[PDB]
This record gives structure tokens, C-alpha cells and sequence, in this order.
């Protein structure tokens, strides 16, 4: 099975995160960044396609955040630019199968990271 | 206007319109000649296939006529009927005499249009991809020109029953979308339209016909075929600067050029149908092969006379042939191109 | 007067109560379906597929006395949908591999009644019929192959066939010619065939193609002859220069194989020697001997006048025997 | 005179109260479908895809007691549009992969009804079907290509198939039917089986066609090239050993010939993993063509480094042809008398 | 009675008297047919045939007041075989060459009604859309391929197409798997096209495909570069080797010609020179020029201290001249097709 | 009892008033559609097309209370055309590229009713399914390919899927053997997939395709290895014969690139370098250095020098095998242990 690890979350500005994947990452060509907070349902943030680079973002962070994939290190990075207070959340990283459904919905993502906190 | 009752009144009037009506008969079968004014709008011409001797064309094919059963009066004059209703109403059965294969596009409802004026005048349009036979001539292969025709007319009804007329007149009745043409190798120099009466085994019929004038573009063949052959002739004549003590070089160099000419001659014909005669490009290939082979015969005689008769006037040949072969090849070219820029 | 309203109810008279399941004169004598064909064109004849593609107009005639009328003077043509409401013969082509009835605007069919009941039913068809070619004489071969027309279900005691106008029933065969073939002759036949379920009527259209040799002069014979003659340059190259004497001949050998493979790959996996297989093997033998002769002289000279004293013969022996080879080959295939 | 309408009334009297959704004798009795085949033409076989295409009239027969009738004529050839209204079995081919029910100018179907209620139903079919070939012995292989068919939904408890004449004379091949250019259709075997699935147990009908490959193509197109390349490599032992460039040319160009020939040969076949009998021939020819160049290399070492090397070429001229002929003879013996 | 027969009665009462031949509000204002697409994949992009095989879920969404129902709060999901008995938009794609609705089991269609009469209707489609390609810069090119959605029978005063959701009306762009390309972006546009029969609404979906040079740079450029480098070794082999100096040059010439031929059976017969043909032309000219330079080393050495010094100097020059000239050519070529 | 007329009228009563547009228990709890498959053949697997073709029997089970009947003990089997009259699920395969229900004789569908109303709906399908592959380990690779199954229109609010039999629900895969691959393992999954329109049930079948190395040893590694070692024959050719070693080396280069193009003839134009490509690059590098070594020798021979040339020849005769051995060791250890 694919297994993922996060790193880069912390307290404040601008910030950047990284998600490293291992295992059968070929069968999981897309990786998504979600976030959650007490009293909130899990929220989508962005997505990226291995080797393609064609991202998509949530309208709440669109034009602030960006996502990119280092295919040699099998790692993906999210640019958490120009922080705002509401961006305080735990930014779970997750992987998506070849033929799963919509990207905005957490239920489609199988393997999940340990959820780094971010604070502003 | 009258949106609440408009649906009701038109469903009622249409049901009254085509009850008792039957599609089995022409409009005015027993009394009149039916005239089917036609028109064509070419969405994209091409591609053209020489190996199949065909061309593929995409068109909106438009027809119109007067059906007297279908006159009506109501709150508006012209009705954009659903294309399903064409199944119940009589429509002409045109067919393209040259058609090899075709698609009446069928995706998300048939690509088909039906409209009805209150005076009974029908209009009936559809999208067709037509692969049509073209009797192209190849005696001048890379420098020829084609007039690939389109011909169509009623299948069942003879000239006594149905007659076709270009809608807006011959000079305006067929249109080409310049932005959509799919020709890569050819250029459509122009198109023209006409009409005919064909006598057939099943009576006499009327044909509408449009001819498309296609002129081939030689550019692909210049760089792919002509240029390699010209310069392989030149290469084979580079032998003449090597001094004849290097017999292995003077041999293998020429032999390699002849092999190159052989492969070029055999391979270039993959783009052509298996005709019963040699094209102009084949004349060029034949003469280039002749010069490359003569560049080897030159050594075949020099290598002999340079040791069989060491008071022979054979050392002269590294001069005479060296300066002459390019001259003869150049005059060949200046006859060939001069011919086929006219022919 | 208002004929449009009258012919309507007359056609309704004809089709009311019409039992489509039963052939004309069911239980009585057969229905005589005369046939016509107009050949539109013949698409690729293929050796690799062993078939040919034929496009045509196909017509059938019969009386269905249930469709007689007298109130209308017209040879009444009807919309083609009526073909799905009348009885029509079950004719099919026994040796077709793939075929389809053309529909561009509407399905290409014709129904034309007449006062006496005769129905003319016509179709435009493209049919890919099997053509078993005898390629042993390729490319100097003629190829007879036919289209076999037969009634699937109704035996000879239910349906009969004939060609309308006899030998003139098929038209357009005088106009069509192919890049690789020319229509020498066509012949029309009629006979019966017997299966375990009964005897059936048969109509068949037979062609007799003859191949055009131009493409084979371009690709097969001239390159092979040129490479063979190029090999003979060895006898004039000095026989001390071993590198050239060899390279020349061995390159001609490899060229023979190369021109054989790229001409054989466009042809089926037939397990027997074609005429051009014999030609290619003869040319290859000539070239192989042209090389092995240099090998011989390079051996014998070293184990002396024995070198020139057979090369000066080879120079004439090769062209003479190759001329004899061509003389026998062409007269054996062309004139006998 | 009335034969054209008496049978309209009869047939409309048979089809009212009729229900084609229910097989005849649904509860009372088993439905025995007598059947047979007539292979009007056989082939081609596409071993690169492991399928073979067969053209056939496929014939079926049974009793539907509901259609038993009386009249002035004791059997009725009827239009195929009636076949959709009568119950007909759902026979399908287990090992078919793409098939055509020919439809030119009419659906190619034949339907006749006897006064006893017995139906005869026939149709022209072209079937592309899987064949389980084993290609370890390629140039001289043989096959049994099966054709297995039976009811799709109705199990053995309901519908059972039987060959019409019982014996092997219930499957026939037309005398002029062979469209195999690459094979001999040597014979056939006809049988039946009870398969079990997740829907019940079906009574399968099975027919096997036995095929053997014609070696004529490969002799001239593949074996002659290999043998002649060995001969072309072998002749270099008669060249004087001082002609190093020509001795090298012979070996390297014949090696190139062998490489291209080997690559071309296995461009065929369905890309299987094991080595066939053609691989064990091309590889041995390549072994000779390579050892010849190695032998020349040994000469050119020793003749220029000096020694009593003159024996080696004279012995090679004996050994190489002798060994190659021995191999050729034993190989062809072990694959001809296999 | 009952919650099953009640829904049955509702549906039958809707389709009692419904006229499939009339568009909604026939004779009234146009019908605003919103639509959106979800991309399944692009199977291939073909230069030989100038088309790309797109597969997608295509949705359409419009009001139809004749299908309004009350009391039932459900968004009825009717069996898709009802869609054959309703009015549906006459939409079509103009540039499609060949397409089909997926038909295994049951034809892949969805239709869902809503209480206020609005209808949702969707299909899963595979379409071989045409896309003419500008190969002048091949393989360093990028292509714009489009799908032209249009209504056939009904004009701009009968239908009004619009992308439902606007910018977000197309999804699944990031699950397109093409080896040779990467979709730089996709863009959505709406327009009114005009024909002799009247104005029509059109929606354009377009992709900008950038090619990946990784395949060609390794498969066709690297061998050419190596063969050209191989061609220079003749300038290190001493000029006494007359036969070998030829053999190398002619073999490299024929090898460049062979690298050429492997392309021509896999590309269209375009009449103009492409970037790849320019590079092959230049490299072949280098090998041909090396061969000529050997020829004029041989001539001057044997036939014409000129017999010694000229040949020595030319041979000494070549070893630096050819590498320098080829490097200049390569730099010029790559900056010509990258920087401008 | 199963009297013919009684069965007819019972079935008519079942269908009389039956509604196609509404799924069973409409408005109530979902329809639990049980799924079952019987694999007949995986026809092909293709890297160039990034897909595989699969032929199968596909079965589905559900109870429609509207079809419950009594007084008949049989599990009635009906003519397949009842499928167009009943409600049947909208199941379809997500990742299929093209598929078709077999239509030989008559469309391959099955419907069998049971007294408790259960319907067994089954049909035979050939489907081409998309599966793009990880070719980076090409000759040593292992692939996962799947068949994805969903309901197109009905969400989890209306339909639920489950494998009827659990882990036993798919059969016939244990008898599948392929020329290029072997099915190491197959695994069955059930999950809910959520779009904007709602949560849709899914079932998916997956195969672990491990490639068989045998083919590529035969067609690629043997030719390349033999032509690589053939290049070392140059060192066994004395530099006195200056014109032969160049011919040998350049012939080896030509043969190596000719072999390489044959792979490009049978592969997708995929960007990245594959392990097969890496091996070919290594072999070509050794051939290129073998030729460049003669060029360097001829430079030194003309720039004691005969001794230098001979010493370089001997040093190469030793080191080229040693360097190639190191290359082979590293290559196989890396691509096996990674
Ligand atoms: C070919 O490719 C496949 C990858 O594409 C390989 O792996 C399979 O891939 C599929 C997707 O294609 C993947 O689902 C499957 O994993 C199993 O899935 C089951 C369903 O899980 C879903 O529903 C559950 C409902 O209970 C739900 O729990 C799951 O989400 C929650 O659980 C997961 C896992 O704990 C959490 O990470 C997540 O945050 C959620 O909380 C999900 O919605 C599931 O039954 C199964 O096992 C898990 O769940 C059980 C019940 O909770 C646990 O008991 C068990 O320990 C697991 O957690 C899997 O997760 C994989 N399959 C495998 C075996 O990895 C294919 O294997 C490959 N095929 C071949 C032949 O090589
Ligand atoms: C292409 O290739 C095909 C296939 O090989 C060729 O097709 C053959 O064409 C020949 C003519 O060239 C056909 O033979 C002719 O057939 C008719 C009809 O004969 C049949 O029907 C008769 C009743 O209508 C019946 O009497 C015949 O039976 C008798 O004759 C046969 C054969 O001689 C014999 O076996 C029987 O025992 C009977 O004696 C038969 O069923 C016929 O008209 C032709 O001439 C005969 O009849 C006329 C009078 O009608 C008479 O004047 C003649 O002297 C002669 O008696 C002739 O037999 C043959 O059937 C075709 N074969 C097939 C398989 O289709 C085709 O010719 C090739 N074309 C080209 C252009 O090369
Ligand atoms: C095709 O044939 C029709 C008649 O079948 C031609 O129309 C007639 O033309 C003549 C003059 O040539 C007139 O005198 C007749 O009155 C016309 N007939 C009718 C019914 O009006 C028609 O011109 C022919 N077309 C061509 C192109 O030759
Ligand atoms: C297929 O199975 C049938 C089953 O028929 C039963 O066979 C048993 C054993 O012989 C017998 O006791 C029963 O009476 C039979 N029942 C009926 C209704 O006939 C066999 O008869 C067939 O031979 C089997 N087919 C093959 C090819 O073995
Ligand atoms: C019989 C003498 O050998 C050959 O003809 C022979 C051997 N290798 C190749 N060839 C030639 C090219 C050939 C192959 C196939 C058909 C015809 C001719
Ligand atoms: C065959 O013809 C019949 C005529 O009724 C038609 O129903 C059927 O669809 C046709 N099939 C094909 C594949 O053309």
C-alpha cells in the first residue's frame, strides 16, 4: 500500500508544506490537500497530478496557494502564501486512486497523512 | 406571445395537419412535378487519398420543396419542427452517385433539421460526412491536378417526377468554409457546379453535380524524394576526386550510392497506388539511377584500363567524366522542370 | 380529378389485409424474380485478404398479384418504407464477407409498383466478396472470381431466378478497370444447387481479371536486373583488390535479399513458389555465384595464369547464361 | 385458389393465444433441440491473435406443440419476420469472440413449420472463435480448434441439444470451402458435454477441427535464408588469410543478415515467452555464423603473433560444414518424426 | 393509492398529452439549456489523422414546465429509457469526426426530474474530434484542440446555451493521461455562430497541448548527435587509411538517411520543412561535408611541399573545425526553437 | 402447477401494469443488487494501447416485489427479450474503452424469475478496459489493472452493490494464462464514490499482472549480448589490418541501433527511459568505445608505438570484459533488488 508523510506546518505571513509519498504511487496518480478544524467539516484546499502538474484549487485559497510535484523525490509541495487567520487548520495530505470520483470530496482519498497543524 | 396556449394550439394544429397524411406519396404525385431546390455548405474539405483514389468531405446538405398537404394558418408563420417528425413526412431520397461510404451523424439526436412555412414550403437539412470516389490521373504524379466530382440525385423518382435545382443559382449555390478545410497535401484551386440528365436502366434521372479542382503541392516531395536523389547523384560523383590507387574506396563509395538509389526508388512508391505506368517522378528516379550507375561504370572501365594498358588514354577520364557528368545531369534537370512547370 | 386523394386510398386498398408472411402465389407455382445489375465500381482487389470489394445497383422484378390496380395510369413509385411492408425475395450473396446497403440521406431502396402488379425493387450495395486467387503464376496471373446470388430460404419450387435481358442484364462492367487488373471478360450463369434442405436457384456473375505488369516492371524486375548486372562489375575490378571484389558482390547479395523482403511482405503467407519467387531465386543464385566465383579465383590463384584464364571466360559466361535464363523464363510464363 | 388466404387465417389462428416468452412444454417435458452445422467455408486462422474465422449455416429444429396445424399443405416456408414472433432457442457459442449474422437484402434466416408442429430454423453465421494452440513446436505444429455452443439461459433441466444424425455426419464442411492458405484441415471430431456454471448445468455441443501447418512457406522464406547465410559465412574459410578486410566483411555482414532474419522471423506469433522449434534453429545458425568469425579472429591472432597455425583453416573447412549438416539432419529428423 | 402507485400516476399524468415534437415554450422565449462536462480521458492525439479521441460525461440541464409535479418531494430518478419519450436539446459537436454513446448493458444515460419541472440529462460519450495541427515547430510545438458544441435544428431565438457553473463548468482536466503532451490549460467560451439559415449558439471547449520532448530527444536527436560525433573520428584516424576514411563518412551519411526514413511512415505528408527535418538536414550536411573534406584531403595528398603540408594542415584543422561548427549550429538551432 | 396457460396468465398478470421507469421499492430502501462474474478470457494486454480486453459472463441479482408469484414451483426462465419489458439496473464499467453484448444468434442475455421475486439478470460481454502501466521496469515489470463497475444514474440513495459470494464472487481467473503475463493475484473491492450529483456505489476487480521475462531474453538480450561481444573481436584483429577493424566496429554500431529501432516499433512513444532502454544504451556505449578504441590506437600508432598499440589491445582485451561484467552485475542487482 502507498504510505505518505507530511512536514512543514507550524506557527506564523507565508508558509509552505510538503507531502512525501512512498510505495505504489503510480496507482495513485493524484494527491490532494485538505484541511480541518474544530467545529468544521474537512475542507478541500488543492490537488496535483503526478507528472502532469495540472493543479486545481478551492475557491477559498485560489490565487494564494499553489501545488507542485517533485516526481524524483516522490514529494508534493503546497505554497501557503499570504496567510490569513482563518487559515489556521490541520492540513491533512491524501492520495487519490486512478478512477475515483470528484476531487473536492474527502471520501475519494484512501491514504492520509498525519495532519500537520498550522497556526497564524 | 400566447405562451400558455401556444403549445396547445400547435400540437392540435399539427395533429390535424398530418392525420390522413401518408409519406408513401410525393407531394402532388398524380398531378405535378416536384421540385427539390438544393444547396450545400462544405464545413471541411479533405483529406484526399491517392492510394484509395477518394476524398472525404463534410457538408450541411440542404433541401427544400413545397408540400401542399402541409399548408396551415396560425399565430406564427414558420415552425422549427423536431427532427423526429421527418420520419412521418415525405422527404426526397437523394443519394450521392460517387459515395463510397458516409455518416449521417447520429450523436445526441440525428444531426438533422426540419422547418415548415405556413405556405407548405419545407426545408430539410442534415450533416453528412461523405467519402467520395475520385477518378484521379497520375501520369504527372507530384505535379498533377485533379477535378474530383460530387454527384447526387434522386434514387427512386425519375426526371418525370422529381427535378433538382440549385437554390441560389450555380454561381452561389455551394459554399466552402475556408477556415475548416482539412487539405494538407493539395490546394483546392476552385470549384464549379452543373446539372445533368442521366439515362439509366430504370428511366431517366436528374443529377446535381459540383466539381472540386485540386492542385497537388510538390513541397513534400521536393525535400523527401527529389532532394535526396539529386544529391545522391552528386554524392556518387564525389568519387571522381579520390585517386584511383584507393580501389576499395572508389568501389564501395559508388556501390553504396547505388544501394541508396535502389532503396529510394523502391521506398518512394509507398505513397502511390499500384498504377499500370511510370509517373514523372519515376522518370526522375530512372535518370538519377542512370547517373549513379554510370558513376560506377566509369570506374568499372578506368580500373580496368589503368592496369591492362598502363599507354592508355584512361587518366583523361578523371578529367572528362568529372567535368561532364554534372553538365549532363544539369541539362536533364533543365529539361525536366521546364517540361513539368508547363505540363 | 383530385388524384392525390384517390391514389392514397388505392394504396390503402392494396396494403389492407396484406399478409407479409406469405410469398406471392403461396402454395401455387413459384415467383419468378428476374434480376438486373449495374456495376458502379470495383474497389481494392486484395491478395492478402483474398477478396474484392464491389459496389453496385441491384434490381429485382416480380408480380405480386395482390398489388394489381387499374384506377391509376401511373407506374406508381412509392417511398422506400413500403419495402418493409411488402413481401420481397430473400436473395443473398453466398460468398460475401462483409456488405451493406448504402444510406446517405435515406436508405438506398426503390419500390415501383405498376398496374399489373409487377414490383421493381432496387438496392445500392457494397459487397466484399471472397476471391480465391491462384498466385502460383503471380504477377503473370489471371483471376476468375464471381459473386454468388441465391435465395436463402425459398427453394426452386418456391422462387425462380433469371437474368433480365439475358447477357445484357449486367452493365457497367464495360466501363470499370482497375490499377492492377483489366476486366478481360465477364460471364453470367444460372443453375441450381442442392443442400440437405432442398434445391435452390442460383445466379452468379463471373469476372476474369488480368494483371497489369507495369508496377512489377518498376519494382520487381528492373531493380533485380540492375543489381544483378552491377554484380558483374566484379569481373572487371582487379582481382588482387580483395576488399572491393568482395564488398561489391556481398552488397549485391544483401540487396537481393532486401528487395525480396520489401516486395514479399505485402503478400499473404502462401506456401509455394510464385513466378517472382523463381525470378528472385534465380537472380540470387546468379549474384551468389558472382561472389563465390571471386572466392574461387582467390583460392585457386594461391593454390599463376589460372586466375585470369577463367575470369576472362566468366565475363561472357555470366551475361550469356543470364540472357538464356530470361529467354526461357519469359517464354515459359508468357507464351506457354 | 385460396391457398394465399386460407393460410393467413390458419397462421393467425396459431399466433393468437401464443406467448413466445415461454419455451414450449415449459412444465411438462424437456425441449430437445436437434441441431447440425454446414461449414460453407473454413478459415483463415490468425495465430498472431489465436483466433480462427468460420462461415457456417447453423441449423436447429424442435417441436412446439402450439404450432401444430392442419391444412391443404403439410409444411410452410414462412417469412423471417415471423421468426421474431415464434419461440426460438437462445443458442450461443462459448468460445466465439466476434460473429456476424449476415443481413444482406434480408436477415439470412430460414424458417419452416411442419403440420406436426416441428420447426426447422436456419441462419448463415460467420464466427471468429478462440483456438487453444501450443506453439512450442512451431514450424511443424498441429492444432485442435474447437467450436462449443449451447443454450445461454436454459439449463440441462430444461433444454438439451442433440446432433441431428447423431454420428459425426451431423457436421459437414463444403468440398470447396477451405479458405486456409497456411493450414490443412485434417479432420474433425464431434462431441457433447455437461458444463457446470453459476447458473446451472448446460449441455454443451462441441466440435473440433484438426489443423496442421503447411511447412512450404517457411522452407523458402526462413530456412533457405538461414542455411544460405551459414553458407555465405562458411565460404570465407577459402579466402587467403592475408585478406583481412574481406574475411572480416564476410563474417560481420553474415552476422547482420542473421540478426535481421531472426528479428523478422519472430515478428510473427502472439509474442509468447517460450522458445519454439524455429528459435532452436535460428540460434544454431547464428552460433555457426558467430563461431566462424571467432575462428577467423583466432587465425588472425596466431598468423600475426608466428605459430604452426596453417592447420586451422584446413580443419575448419571440414568441421563447419560437417557439423552444420549433422545438426540440420538431426533437427529435421526430430521434428519430422516427432 | 400508495407511495409507489402515486409516483406512477404522477409520471403517467405528466406524459399524458406531452408533445415531444415541440420545444419547451414553443413560440415563446428561448430555452436556456445549461450544460457542463466531466472529462473521462483523451485516448490519443494523432498527427497522422489530425484528431483526438475525447471521452467524457456530457450533461444538459433545462426547464420544461410540462414536467412539473407537486406533493412528491423527491428528485425522481427515472429509468433512462424514458429519455426516448421526451424533448431533449438538439445539441451537437461540429468538429466531431465520429462518436458514440456507450451502450454496454444499457445505454449510458441519466435523466432526473425535479419538482419545479427542471430536467437533468447526461451521457457518457467518446468523440473523435478533429484538430488541425501546426507542425512547423514539431516536436517543440504546442497545439490548440477544441470541441465546438452547437445546436443543429434550433436557432439563437429558440435555444440559449450556457456553461453551467461558468468557469467551473468543466472538470476532470487533471485526469487526462497523454504520454506525449501535457495540457497547459483549458478555456471555455460561448458565441453565436451564423449560417445562411440563421444564428445559432455555440460553446467552445479548448485545450492547449504542450508536447514532451523527452521521447524525441532520446530516440531521434541523441542518435543523430552521436552519429555526427562518430563522423568526426575520421579526423583522428590518420589520412593513410583511405578506405576507412571513406567507410566512416559514407556510413554516417547512410545512417543519417536511415534515421530520417524511420520517421516518414509515422507522420503526415506535410509539404513544409519541420524543425526535426531542419535538424536532420543540418546534421546530414555535417556528415556530407566531412566526407567532402576527406575527399579534398585525399585529392591534395595524392594528386597535388604542397603534397604534404596542405593535407597535414587540413587534417589538423578538421579535428577542431567540425566540433566548433557543429556546436555553433546546435546552439543556434536550440535557441531558435526555444528563445524565439 | 406449471400448466402452460396458467404460467402464461400468471406472467401476464405480473407484467400487467408493471412500470419500467420506477426501480423496485421506489422511494423506499435501496435495491441491493448482488454482483457475480465468470471470466471467460482476457483476450489481450497492450502497452501501445494502454489497455486490455476481457470477455466474461456478467450476472446480477435483485428482488423486485412486483414480480413475486405463487402457485408455480419453478424458477421460471423466460425469453431474454423480457429484459426490455422489466426494470434492469444501469450498471456500467467506468474505465471501459469499448464494449458490446454478444449478439450471435440472439443477444446474449438471461432472465430467470423465482417465486420470491428474485431476478437473475445475466449477459455475456466483451470489454476493452483502460489500464495505463508503469513501464519503467519494462522487462521486469509488474502491473495492476482493474475493471471498475458503477451504476450510472442511481446513487447510494437508490442502489447498493455487493459481491454475491464475497471473495468467491469472481471465477475463471484461476484458469487465465497469458503469453506476456501471469495473474499472480486478484482482489475484489466495494466502495462508495461521491460526485457532485451524489454518492454512487462501486464494485471493482483488480489483477496483479506479473510479466514473464522469457520473451525479452529471446528477442532482445540474446541479440544485443552477442553483438556486443562481437565488437570485442576487434582486439583479436591486428592493427596492421587497419581497414577491417573500422568495418567491424561500425557494423556493430549499425546492428545495435537497428535492434533498438525494433523496440521502438512495438512500444508507445512514452517519454521516460526504460530499463530496456538503459541496457541498450549500455551495450551501445560499449560498442562505441570499442570503435573509439581502434581510432585511438590508430592515432597512437602514427603520432615503440607498435608496442604501445599492442599493449593497449591487450589491456582492452582484459578490461572490456571486466567493465562489462561490472556493468552486468550492477544492472541486474539494481533492477532485481530495487
Ligand atoms: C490494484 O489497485 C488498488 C489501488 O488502486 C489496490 O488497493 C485497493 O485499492 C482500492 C481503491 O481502488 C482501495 O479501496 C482498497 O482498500 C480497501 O478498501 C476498503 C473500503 O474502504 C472504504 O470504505 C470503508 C468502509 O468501512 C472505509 O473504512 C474506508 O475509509 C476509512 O478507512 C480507511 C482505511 O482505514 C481510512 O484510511 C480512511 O481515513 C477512512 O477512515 C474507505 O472509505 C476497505 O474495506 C479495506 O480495508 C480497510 O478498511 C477496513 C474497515 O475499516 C479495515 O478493517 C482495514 O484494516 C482497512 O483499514 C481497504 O482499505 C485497496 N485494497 C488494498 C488491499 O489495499 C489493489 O489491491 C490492487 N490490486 C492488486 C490485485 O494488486
Ligand atoms: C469463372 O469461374 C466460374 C467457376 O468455375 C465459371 O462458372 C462456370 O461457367 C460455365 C460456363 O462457362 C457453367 O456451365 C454452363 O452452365 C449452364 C447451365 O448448366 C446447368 O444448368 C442446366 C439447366 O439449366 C443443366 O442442364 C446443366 O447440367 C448439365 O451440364 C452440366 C455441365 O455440363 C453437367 O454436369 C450435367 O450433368 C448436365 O449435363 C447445369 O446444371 C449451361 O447453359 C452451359 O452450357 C450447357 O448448356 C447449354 C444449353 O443451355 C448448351 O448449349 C451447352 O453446350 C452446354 O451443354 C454451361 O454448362 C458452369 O456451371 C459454371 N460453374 C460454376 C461452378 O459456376 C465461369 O465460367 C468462369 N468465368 C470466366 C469468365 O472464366
Ligand atoms: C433534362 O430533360 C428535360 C426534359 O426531360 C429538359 O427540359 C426540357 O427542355 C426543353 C428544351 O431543351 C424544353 O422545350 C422542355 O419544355 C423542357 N421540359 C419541360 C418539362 O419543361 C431539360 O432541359 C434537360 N436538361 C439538360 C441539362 O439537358
Ligand atoms: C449429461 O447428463 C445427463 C444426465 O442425464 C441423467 O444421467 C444419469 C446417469 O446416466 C441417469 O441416471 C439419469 O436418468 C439421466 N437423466 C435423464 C433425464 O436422462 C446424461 O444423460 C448425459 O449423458 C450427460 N452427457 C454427457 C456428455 O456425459
Ligand atoms: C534458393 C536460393 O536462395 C535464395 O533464393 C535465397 C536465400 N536467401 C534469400 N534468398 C532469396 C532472396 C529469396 C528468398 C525467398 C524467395 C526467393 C528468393
Ligand atoms: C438486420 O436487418 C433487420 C431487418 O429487420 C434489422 O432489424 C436489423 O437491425 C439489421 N441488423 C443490422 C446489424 O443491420
Amino acid at each position: 500500500q502507498v504510505q505518505l508523510v507530511e512536514s512543514g506546518g507550524g506557527l506564523v505571513g507565508s508558509l509552505r508544506l510538503s507531502c512525501a509519498a512512498s510505495g505504489h504511487t503510480f496507482n495513485y496518480p493524484i494527491m490532494g490537500w485538505f484541511r480541518q478544524a474544530p467545529g468544521k467539516e474537512r475542507e478541500f484546499v488543492g490537488a496535483i497530478s503526478w507528472s502532469g502538474g495540472s493543479t486545481s484549487y478551492a475557491d477559498s485559497v485560489k490565487d494564494r496557494f499553489t501545488i507542485s510535484r517533485d516526481n524524483a523525490k516522490n514529494t508534493v509541495y503546497l505554497e501557503m502564501n499570504n496567510l490569513k487567520p482563518e487559515d489556521t487548520a490541520v492540513y491533512y495530505c491524501a492520495a487519490k486512486g486512478r478512477y475515483s470520483g470528484g476531487l473536492y470530496y474527502p471520501t475519494n482519498y484512501d491514504y492520509w497523512g498525519q495532519g500537520t497543524q498550522v497556526t497564524v | 406571445d400566447e405562451t400558455n396556449d401556444n403549445i396547445t394550439i400547435f400540437t392540435r394544429i399539427l395533429d390535424g395537419l398530418l392525420d390522413g397524411y401518408d409519406n408513401r406519396l410525393r407531394p402532388g404525385l398524380g398531378e405535378r412535378i416536384t421540385q427539390v431546390r438544393t444547396d450545400i455548405y462544405v464545413t471541411s474539405f479533405g483529406p484526399v487519398s491517392d492510394t484509395e483514389m477518394e476524398y472525404t468531405i463534410d457538408v450541411f446538405f440542404r433541401q427544400s420543396w413545397k408540400d401542399e398537404r402541409l399548408r396551415f394558418k396560425g399565430p406564427m408563420q414558420r415552425l422549427p419542427l423536431n427532427n423526429l417528425l421527418a420520419s412521418k413526412i415525405w422527404t426526397p431520397d437523394t443519394f450521392f452517385h460517387n459515395g463510397k461510404k458516409s455518416i449521417a451523424h447520429n450523436m445526441t439526436t440525428p444531426n438533422k433539421l426540419l422547418r415548415l412555412e405556413d405556405d407548405g414550403t419545407l426545408l430539410y437539412t442534415m450533416r453528412l460526412t461523405i467519402s467520395a470516389e475520385c477518378p484521379m490521373q497520375l501520369e504527372d504524379f507530384p505535379m498533377d491536378a485533379h477535378a474530383c466530382p460530387l454527384k447526387f440525385g434522386s434514387y427512386a423518382y425519375p426526371n418525370s417526377e422529381v427535378v433538382y435545382v440549385w437554390t441560389n443559382g450555380s454561381t452561389k449555390s455551394v459554399v466552402v468554409a475556408e477556415d475548416g478545410s482539412r487539405l494538407n497535401q493539395y490546394h483546392l484551386m476552385g470549384q464549379t457546379v452543373g446539372t445533368e440528365n442521366i439515362s439509366t436502366s430504370t428511366g431517366e434521372y436528374t443529377i446535381m453535380t459540383a466539381h472540386f479542382h485540386l492542385k497537388r503541392k510538390i513541397g513534400y516531395f521536393v525535400i523527401q524524394t527529389y532532394l535526396p536523389c539529386i544529391m545522391t547523384v552528386i554524392l556518387s560523383q564525389v568519387s571522381f576526386w579520390l585517386n584511383r590507387e584507393s580501389v576499395p574506396a572508389r568501389t564501395v563509395f559508388g556501390v553504396t550510392t547505388v544501394l541508396t538509389m535502389t532503396t529510394l526508388s523502391i521506398s518512394a512508391r509507398n505513397s502511390l497506388p499500384k498504377v499500370a505506368y511510370a509517373t514523372a517522378m519515376d522518370w526522375f528516379i530512372a535518370v538519377c539511377y542512370a547517373f549513379v550507375f554510370s558513376a560506377l561504370i566509369e570506374f568499372a572501365t578506368v580500373n580496368y584500363f589503368t592496369k591492362s594498358q598502363p599507354a592508355a588514354s584512361i587518366s583523361k577520364i578523371d578529367k572528362m567524366s568529372r567535368i561532364v557528368f554534372p553538365v549532363l545531369f544539369g541539362t536533364f534537370n533543365l529539361v525536366y522542370w521546364a517540361t513539368y512547370l508547363n505540363r | 380529378p383530385g388524384n392525390m386523394s384517390f391514389v392514397k386510398e388505392t394504396v390503402d386498398k392494396l396494403l389492407k389485409g396484406y399478409d407479409i408472411r406469405l410469398r406471392p402465389d403461396f402454395g401455387g407455382p413459384p415467383v419468378c424474380v428476374g434480376m438486373n445489375i449495374d456495376i458502379a465500381s470495383i474497389d481494392m482487389v486484395s491478395e492478402v485478404n483474398m477478396d474484392y470489394t464491389l459496389t453496385m445497383y441491384f434490381q429485382q422484378y416480380w408480380r405480386d398479384k395482390r398489388l394489381a390496380y387499374s384506377g391509376i395510369p401511373l407506374n406508381l413509385t412509392l417511398d422506400n418504407r413500403v419495402a418493409d411492408q411488402l413481401w420481397v425475395p430473400d436473395t443473398y450473396f453466398l460468398n460475401d464477407k462483409k456488405s451493406f446497403v448504402h444510406g446517405v440521406t435515406v436508405k438506398n431502396r426503390m419500390i415501383r409498383l405498376h398496374p399489373d402488379g409487377t414490383v421493381l425493387y432496387g438496392l445500392r450495395i457494397t459487397t466484399t466478396a471472397a476471391c480465391m486467387m491462384d498466385l502460383r503464376r503471380y504477377p503473370l496471373d489471371e483471376q476468375n472470381c464471381t459473386l454468388e446470388i441465391e435465395s436463402y430460404g425459398y427453394t426452386t419450387d418456391d422462387i425462380e431466378f433469371y437474368w433480365r435481358g439475358g447477357d445484357k442484364a449486367v452493365t457497367g462492367v464495360e466501363r470499370i478497370e482497375l490499377p492492377q487488373f483489366s476486366i478481360v471478360e465477364h460471364r453470367l450463369v444460372s443453375r441450381n444447387v442442392v443442400f440437405a434442405t432442398g434445391a435452390y436457384p442460383r445466379l452468379s456473375l463471373s469476372f476474369r481479371l488480368k494483371r497489369n505488369i507495369g508496377y512489377f516492371i518498376l519494382q520487381t524486375y528492373m531493380p533485380s536486373i540492375l543489381i544483378t548486372i552491377l554484380s558483374w562489375v566484379s569481373f572487371w575490378i582487379n582481382y588482387d583488390a580483395s576488399a572491393a571484389r568482395v564488398a561489391l558482390g556481398i552488397t549485391t547479395v544483401l540487396t537481393m535479399t532486401t528487395i525480396n523482403t520489401h516486395l514479399r511482405e505485402t503478400l499473404p503467407k502462401i506456401p509455394y513458389v510464385k513466378a517472382i519467387d523463381m525470378y528472385l531465386m534465380g537472380c540470387f543464385v546468379f549474384v551468389f555465384l558472382a561472389l563465390l566465383e571471386y572466392a574461387f579465383v582467390n583460392y585457386i590463384f594461391f593454390s599463376k595464369g589460372r586466375a585470369a584464364a577463367i575470369d576472362r571466360w566468366s565475363r561472357i559466361v555470366f551475361p550469356f547464361t543470364f540472357s538464356l535464363f530470361n529467354l526461357v523464363y519469359w517464354l515459359y510464363y508468357v507464351n506457354s
